[PDB]
């Protein structure tokens, strides 16, 4: 493993943290700014629910329900081929007003102007 | 749940790439479930990075064939390395992946959303439910790039959890 490549992977650690961090607050508590979270073409799939495109993904969300997201795990891994990084968060979700279930959701986020934004999301949860 | 919630079994951003992932999908996990997992050694770049990651027991709980393997950024008033447990290269990652105990995926349980198809790259995340020949709840997303006419794993990132009592006797049938 290089030197560099060691540092990648601690620069990509800390900014999954940091990330994932100000998302989650994003989501559950300020969605009417959750757009600036996304570059104008990323891809958001919720459940199998598709959206394509900043605007879509901000109209999506303002449509969802109250949420509240915690988070238990965290990964995060450096794409080397502007650098991006997978990132795979996971907890449980309430959902207002609804039961808890567990969420696990994909990132892939990239920096723009010195500020990282999601190219793709995944989000899948389940039941208990 | 709302209809933007309610859950599909898959989505894809482009349906090119449905055949493609079709046929990753069922290659993969035959070679998965074979037991003889090391034949995934071609299907991983060689210098692929794979990774895996589980709640704690108190949250999970007990994931014991598979704690070996966590990696979880999320520490709290617990330093360790970033680097730890982070497999790099085709061998660490298919050696880690063939420490695994037998398992039997139900590709009847699985969702599948590509999120990024393109020539260049393609990003997908399957979600489901294997038996560890117990039965486990897993998320796993592959970024696979083309190789030497052909695909090939050069991220992966894998969760594990426990599924949940009614799933395991809807499986039992």
């Amino acid at each position: 493993m290089d030197s560099d490549l060691k540092a990648k992977v601690e620069s990509c650690a800390r900014t999954a943290d940091t990330f994932t961090r100000l998302y989650y607050a994003s989501v559950d508590n300020r969605r009417q700014q959750i757009g600036r979270l996304y570059l104008d073409n990323a891809t958001l799939s919720w459940n199998g629910n598709g959206a394509i495109g900043r605007q879509m993904i901000e109209s999506y969300f303002q449509e969802l329900p109250s949420s509240n997201h915690q988070l238990n795990t965290l990964d995060a891994q450096p794409i080397v081929d502007q650098l991006a990084y997978l990132i795979m968060a996971s907890g449980s979700v309430k959902f207002a007003d609804q039961q808890l279930r567990k969420f696990q959701q994909t990132f892939i986020v990239t920096a723009e102007n010195d500020k990282w934004k999601v190219v793709s999301d995944c989000y899948r949860m389940q039941e208990v | 749940l709302g209809s933007l919630l309610e859950t599909k079994a898959s989505y894809l951003c482009d349906v090119a790439g449905a055949e493609v992932v079709r046929q990753f999908l069922d290659q993969y996990f035959r070679i998965f479930d074979s037991g003889n997992r090391q034949a995934l050694l071609d299907a991983y770049h060689e210098k692929a990075m794979l990774s895996i990651s589980m709640p704690s027991a108190s949250q999970a709980g007990r994931l014991n064939s598979f704690w070996k393997f966590n990696r979880n950024l999320r520490r709290l008033l617990n330093e360790e390395n970033r680097t730890r447990n982070l497999k790099y290269g085709r061998l660490a990652c298919v050696s880690t992946l063939d420490e695994w105990p037998k398992t039997q995926h139900d590709r009847r349980t699985f969702t599948v959303d590509l999120t990024i198809y393109n020539t260049s790259m393609m990003v997908f995340t399957v979600t489901g439910l294997f038996k560890e020949l117990d039965v486990r709840h897993f998320a796993r997303t592959y970024v696979v790039v083309p190789q030497n006419n052909g695909f090939c794993i050069r991220n992966e990132t894998i969760f594990i959890t426990n599924a949940t009592h009614e799933q395991v006797r809807e499986f039992k049938r």
